[PDB]
């Protein structure tokens, strides 16, 4: 038994479906707010934005690793959380994806 | 113009120019992309000797001003989901090149 994701996350094409709604959030006026944080956020997204490439190989080289890995194993798994948790902070995240 | 960014592979045989000028809608740049696209050299034999010239529209020089046209669009959209700072750069580095 075995756990495999959505096939429309090996391909990657879901990535697009993100960018896209992250691209309608760079054109609304955002208002009730000062100009310098859109700004801010503004440059943000545009940071992540432009590494889009960046974001769709690595996105597949996790999905086809996950997949050629986890089929190496000869236990049955269930998705039951546990106790003990593990602690990952989300700034190794960030620069993971810059 | 504010489109999804394209994620060209490397090693298709379109060209990220040919991409580019089957997508875009705005008249002048993709003349001028479609111009740099398909612009092969001419085989001429002159006195028995091979040689390779540019197309006479290149010697002329007036292409150029098929270039700055477009140039000229790119300074006139509102370059939406971008911070207002990357399009004063940008900006100014249109204007110094014009």
């Amino acid at each position: 038994l075995n756990q495999v994701l959505n096939d429309n996350i090996r391909n990657g094409h879901v990535i697009n479906q993100l960018m896209e709604a992250l691209m309608q959030l760079s054109r609304q006026q955002f208002p009730t707010m000062p100009v310098d944080y859109k700004r801010s956020i503004q440059r943000g997204i545009l940071l992540l934005s432009n590494r889009l490439g960046q974001l769709v190989d690595l996105t597949r080289l996790l999905a086809y690793s996950y997949e050629t890995l986890m089929a190496c194993v000869t236990m049955n798994m269930q998705h039951v959380q546990t106790l003990t948790t593990e602690k990952l902070q989300l700034t190794s995240v960030t620069s993971l994806c810059m | 113009f504010g489109m999804q960014r394209m994620h060209y592979r490397n090693g298709d045989p379109q060209t990220p120019f040919q991409i580019a000028e089957q997508q875009i809608q705005n008249f002048q740049v993709a003349n001028w992309l479609h111009f740099v696209n398909n612009n092969y050299f001419r085989q001429v034999v002159i006195d028995g000797v091979l040689n390779q010239v540019l197309n006479d529209n290149i010697r002329n020089g007036h292409v150029i001003n098929q270039l700055m046209e477009a140039l000229m669009q790119l300074s006139r959209q509102q370059f939406p989901t971008m911070p207002v700072d990357y399009k004063r750069s940008i900006q100014r580095g249109i204007l110094l090149l014009s």
